């Protein structure tokens, strides 16, 4: 179910791109690459979930 | 962010009915009413009203 969501939202696309770039660049530290994808994921999840207080 | 339950206003049907009235070259501006069919009822009435407030 989570995979379905990541696919639809383009996050799995970002992951594929990230891994390909990592491989092409000689498999150096994934720290920065991972951080960037994680940031996009968090933004996308927050947006789609409709995150707000109960009051809101 | 908005809830799914707030994404569909009465005005949307009014816009469609304006498109409709436009095609059929009718003059009467059609208004949409959605209220309990009587006071305190869980039964609802969707009414289409003309400029004279007649139920069409």
């Amino acid at each position: 179910a989570a995979g379905g969501w990541l696919e639809r939202q383009g996050i799995f696309g970002l992951v594929s791109d990230a891994v390909n770039a990592w491989r092409e660049d000689g498999q150096q530290s994934i720290d920065g690459i991972f951080d960037q994808v994680e940031s996009r994921f968090v933004a996308a999840w927050e947006d789609d979930a409709g995150l707000m207080t109960y009051g809101e | 962010q908005h809830l799914v339950q707030t994404e569909v206003p009465r005005k949307l049907l009014e816009e469609w009915l304006a498109m409709w009235s436009g095609h059929y070259q009718l003059k009467d501006k059609l208004r949409v009413q959605l209220r309990p069919q009587r006071a305190g009822s869980e039964v609802l009435e969707l009414g289409i009203h003309g400029e004279s407030d007649d139920k069409l």
